[PDB]
RNA sequence: UGUACAACGGGGUAUUGUAAGCAGUAGAGUAGCCUUGGUUACGAUCUGCUGAGAUUAAGCCUUUGUUGUCUGAUUUGU
RNA sequence: GCAGUCAAGCGUUCAUAGCGACAUUGCUUUUUGAUUCUUCGAUGUCGGCUCUUCCUAUCAUACCGAAGCAGAAUUCGGUAAGCGUUGGAUUGUUCACCCACUAAUAGGGAACGUGAGCUGGGUUUAGACCGUCGUGAGACAGGUUAGUUUUACCCUACUGAUGAAUGUUACCGCAAUAGUAAUUGAACUUAGUACGAGAGGAACAGUUCAUUCGGAUAAUUGGUUUUUGCGGCUGUCUGAUCAGGCAUUGCCGCGAAGCUACCAUCCGCUGGAUUAUGGCUGAACGCCUCUAAGUCAGAAUCCAUGCUAGAACGCGGUGAUUUC
RNA sequence: CUCUUAAGGUAGCCAAAUGCCUCGUCAUCUAAUUAGUGACGCGCAUGAAUGGAUUAACGAGAUUCCCACUGUCCCUAUCUA
RNA sequence: GUGAACAGCCUCUAGUUGAUAGAAUAAUGUAGAUAAGGGAAGUCGGCAAAAUAGAUCCGUAACUUCGGGAUAAGGAUUGGCUCUAAGGGUCGCGAUCAACUU
RNA sequence: UUCAUCUAGACAGCCGGACGGUGGCCAUGGAAGUCGGAAUCCGCUAAGGAGUGUGUAACAACUCACCGGCCGAAUGAACUA
């Protein structure tokens, strides 16, 4: 007979199945399309999620109740070093969708990126494009033979980046390879940048600006095995129930006589990837810039880095986004910047934000100052210095 | 009108009466505008228009549904600016369907959603958070 | 953007942090955290805690 | 055999709330003593040194310091 | 129970806007019967709770046609199950009834879904009381009170998790297939406008929010405390002090980290093809006709975009491939 | 006045652990009450040691309401062994 | 020792240190806890839990078989320290001795 | 299948007319072939109905039946399965 109560059902089958992702590095599976006349630049960016804050805004809403007057918002901050380049690949389509026809890397690829080639480096020879570097002999007839043909075919053009996380605290030393789609006309056009750009950096900057809307595809953080009632939100059985509560009641009906693919069960929860859409970025920060942290308001001269550092991740020494709210992953994950897949006009979007104040008080407790000069301010001479 | 507040006055839940109509509390037995969800209970915040019983006051008053305004929560809210606040109590006046109180004055402070909601409590208010 | 004052402690709250308690009198109390928070509930005097503002200007610290 | 890693130590951050010890013409008083205008003993507590002391990564940040570590096993071929 | 046909009449006049007698054709198996085919070497007997899915005879939401459609409200009907369809008082209750919110509080199925999921209030052993009946033992589809709810470690299914074999190993990818998601309201404005004698009184576009749901996240606020981190306190023990033990975490205040809450914050895409329907041209049928050929627009529909998984017997690109 | 087999339900009590109809009717309690209480009584089928009515005190008995209280719930979260 | 106490908690004498262990800290459990705002809306039903709690002082209703109800209900106080007062024995007002309770 | 129309021009379309007596009488508040009531009057007739309807307070006026012109051979109705 029928629910007797009607009840929307718990969590969403869309986000099937709840198992681990294959990778830390959650995948773009899908770029923005291509506009031609555009210049060439990369379509998405790597970095490092190092922490979460709040600033204050004055919010430009015609019409709000908050119209003009200040907010407070939460902020994500993503270390963003230069990503380098060192390769380049042709996708040809086929009647059974995109292939690579080939990958030309770069003549030296540092350690940094040669490491992600190896399970076991510190013990391997590390003979990893020593003689692929070869074909760089003389004139490097083979690489422009290969451009050649990337040129000739692979409607598609993607370049290999990888991270440098020998500027991010993180002690993994392991860089993150990944390929980003070049969008931007003339296939030839995205071939001569990405063979220009080999070995070279490219900034956040070149890619992303203030008030830009931006998408975060990340793997959430992991939580193990989980129970139905906090897996999937299912009502937590009364306390008389005998064999257990955090439980599903009946999880099916006997006919069909087969537990069904949209029960609530207990299983992994968390390490999903996750493609978040629609964050709008609040600061493109540059790390050689000293006073990070301080706007046209606020002048006070402070880098992004929270008083103690960022909570488990240190300190923000290069470039950073920092966009609106929060994004999937925990600190210290790798997480992909891409760019809007659809032009947003909403009035959320196309708002030009002006942080007027960013908080640095530490967040390894309830931090009451800004800077250690306003902490020595506040509370005078101490015993062992100050 | 209002952005959303922190629910702190669940269907049940008796606050003070804080206008001078007699009644001595409110007993919540609705809330206006609220959803359905299966076993969640209708819950006021402040400026919120619920549907109420006086279960001490003039009897004229009492054994009757009338229409209140939440006007002090006492569950901490967030308000836009990143302030979380809460008053010592819940509270609320006696209104009628359109918003016009009852009685004529309000005893303690109102909260400013609250008082941008309703332009009569805002009349009849004194100190607005 | 403006710092308020901790009612108990004396301490700069920056916007966000800890609360904001309306008392029945109309009276506003600002707290920079639940330290401050509990002891005022708790009703503990600023001048007898000794690490308030309070408490150091009754001392005379810092001066 | 290194912007290497680790164990400690240092600094930052944070939590609590002012350590032990010493001292006081502080202390309700009580008891003694005599140069009866002060002394001795006891005394919760108070005051100062002292936002001191303690703890702080175990899933905080950092490190020009100290000490140490860095070739064991198995398997894989178109 | 639901739906047709006819059309005497109702509907001021008018059978068919909306209804509809006398008749009559059906459908359904959410009623109750009828039967006794299965089960009596046992398929756990009410209801509720929980949770998933399905049906459509659609309550709401989308888009429409009709009206005894001026507006508003409403009624009849179509495509439609995409999406939602509640909080309570009484009762074991299904049912019922009322209060109240709501866009709406539609009807159903899945062994009258669901007891090795619960619960056990009822029913349904044994105790007991009553009333009626009985000479009596006792009876009552009458009332009342008390009354053990057992087992999964197997197989499959489901949820997650490894994994041999493809020369080895490593990295970057493709995408078959499977899943898929957003939802609804309010306020302002349009506008006291259209419409209307008046009373009354819209809608498209725009704006700000909110509901229900979902996916994350922990800057802030709150919760949590074996950080047994700091302090306080009792009783006792270590001769006193200092510093500690024990009190099954001794208790109290605060408490970082971590986890976490519509108790916190953020985010939740846009193209095509269609349905009903309204049209174009246009014969059939020298006229007419949205339809027959052809064709335009068009729904919360569908398929894509997007999002999740990645075939462990689908595929590609690329690095290095063992001197002894 | 009778007749069935003698009498013909008195004092009380009640939709009561006894009332089918029945969720009786009225009042009250609630926003709302098949619950509770107070009434009513041609009471299917109450009733006098098959004891009737009432009763202070007592009760791991059954029941309703109220104050306090709370994770029973809204709506879950966290910690220890 | 605390305490009214053969209660609970700690200790002396005596006895024991025996319960298969090691490593991790998922879900679900069993046992023990906490929780913003609301406060029984949950449920057959407040089941479970919470709240209360010792002692001193104040105050205590209906009803009643006059015995009770009664710890009714409802209030206040409680540590530590330094003091004050009162409460005894024996010997011949004095001398001396002595223990706690208020 | 049956009944009809039809080269002595069938149905459709287009075009032209569609009268005189007579705006007939009766009246309708106002009817003028037609809200309307009886007769569907005679003549000219190819045709024209006191009109077929519309319109207007009525009108003025249209419009149709009807008749012609064109057109060229099929058409209409009721039934059966
Ligand atoms: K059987
Ligand atoms: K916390
Ligand atoms: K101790
Ligand atoms: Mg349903
Ligand atoms: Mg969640
Ligand atoms: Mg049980
Ligand atoms: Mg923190
Ligand atoms: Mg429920
Ligand atoms: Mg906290
Ligand atoms: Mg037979
Ligand atoms: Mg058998
Ligand atoms: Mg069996
Ligand atoms: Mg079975
Ligand atoms: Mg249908
Ligand atoms: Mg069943
Ligand atoms: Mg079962
Ligand atoms: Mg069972
Ligand atoms: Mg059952
Ligand atoms: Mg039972
Ligand atoms: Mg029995
Ligand atoms: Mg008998
Ligand atoms: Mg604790
Ligand atoms: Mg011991
Ligand atoms: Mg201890
Ligand atoms: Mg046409
Ligand atoms: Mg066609
Ligand atoms: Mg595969
Ligand atoms: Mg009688
Ligand atoms: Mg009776
Ligand atoms: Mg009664
Ligand atoms: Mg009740
Ligand atoms: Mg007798
Ligand atoms: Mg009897
Ligand atoms: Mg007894
Ligand atoms: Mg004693
Ligand atoms: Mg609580
Ligand atoms: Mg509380
Ligand atoms: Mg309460
Ligand atoms: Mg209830
Ligand atoms: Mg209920
Ligand atoms: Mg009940
Ligand atoms: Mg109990
Ligand atoms: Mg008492
Ligand atoms: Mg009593």
């Amino acid at each position: 007979s029928h629910r007797k109560y009607e009840a929307p059902r718990h969590g969403h089958l869309g986000f099937l199945p709840r198992k681990r992702a294959a990778s830390i590095r959650a995948r773009v599976k899908a770029f923005p399309k291509d506009d031609r006349s555009k210049p060439v630049a990369l379509t998405s960016f790597l970095g490092y999620k190092a922490g979460m804050t709040t600033i204050v805004r004055d919010l430009d809403r015609p019409g709000s109740k908050f119209h003009k007057r200040e907010v407070v918002e939460a902020v994500t901050v993503v270390d963003t070093p230069p990503v380098v380049v060192v390769g380049v690949v042709g996708y040809v389509e086929t009647p059974r969708g995109l292939r690579s026809l080939t990958t030309v890397w770069a003549e030296h690829l540092s350690d940094e990126v040669k490491r992600r080639f190896y399970k076991n480096w510190y013990k391997s020879k590390k003979k990893a494009f020593t003689k692929y570097s070869a074909k760089y002999a003389q004139d490097g007839a083979g690489i422009e033979r290969e451009l050649a043909r990337i040129k000739k075919y692979a409607s598609v053009v993607r370049v290999l980046v990888h991270t440098q996380i020998r500027k991010t605290p993180l002690a993994q030393k392991k860089a993150h390879l990944a390929e980003i789609q070049l969008n931007g006309g003339s296939i030839s056009e995205k071939v001569d940048w990405a063979r220009e750009h080999f070995e070279k950096t490219v900034a956040v900057d070149s890619v992303f600006e203030q008030n830009e809307m931006i998408d975060a595809i990340a793997v959430t953080k992991g939580h193990g095995f989980e129970g139905v009632t906090h897996r999937w939100g299912t009502k937590k059985l009364p306390r008389k129930t005998h064999r257990g509560l955090r439980k599903v009641a009946c999880i099916g009906a006997w006919h069909p006589a087969h537990v069904m693919w949209s029960v609530a069960r207990a299983g992994q929860r968390g390490y999903h990837s996750r493609t978040s859409i629609n964050h709008k970025i609040y600061r493109v920060g540059k790390g050689d810039d000293e006073a990070n942290g301080a706007t046209s308001f606020d002048r006070t001269k402070k880098t992004i880095t929270p008083m103690g550092g960022f909570v488990h991740y240190g300190e923000i020494k290069n470039d950073f986004i920092m966009v609106k709210g929060c994004i999937p992953g925990n600190r210290k994950r790798i997480v992909t910047l891409r760019k809007s897949l659809y032009t947003n006009t909403s009035r959320k979007a196309l708002e030009e934000v002006s942080l007027k104040w960013i908080d640095t008080a530490s967040k390894f407790g309830k931090g009451r100052f800004q800077t250690p000069a306003e902490k020595h301010a506040f509370m005078g001479t101490l015993k062992k210095d100050l | 009108t209002k952005f959303r507040i922190s629910l702190g006055l669940p269907v049940g839940a008796i606050m003070n009466c804080a206008d001078n109509s007699g009644a001595r509390n409110l007993y919540i037995i609705a809330v206006k505008g609220s959803g359905s969800r299966l076993n969640r209970l209708p819950a006021a915040s402040l400026g919120d228009m619920v549907m109420a019983t006086v279960k001490k006051g003039k009897p004229e008053l009492r054994k009757k549904v009338m229409p209140a305004i939440v006007v002090r929560q006492a569950k901490s809210w967030r308000r836009r600016d990143g302030v979380f606040l809460y008053f010592e109590d819940n509270a609320g006046v006696i209104a009628n369907p359109k918003g016009e109180m009852k009685g004529s004055a309000i005893t303690g402070p109102v909260g400013k959603e609250c008082a941008d909601l309703w332009p009569r409590v805002a009349s009849n208010s004194g100190v607005v958070v | 953007m403006k710092v308020e004052i901790d009612s108990f402690s004396g301490a700069k709250i920056y916007p966000g942090r800890g609360t904001l308690f309306v008392r029945g009198d109309s009276k506003i109390f600002r707290f920079q955290n639940s330290k401050s928070a509990s002891l005022f509930k708790q009703r503990k005097n600023p001048r007898r805690i000794a690490w308030t503002v309070l408490f150091r200007k009754h001392h005379k610290k810092g001066i």
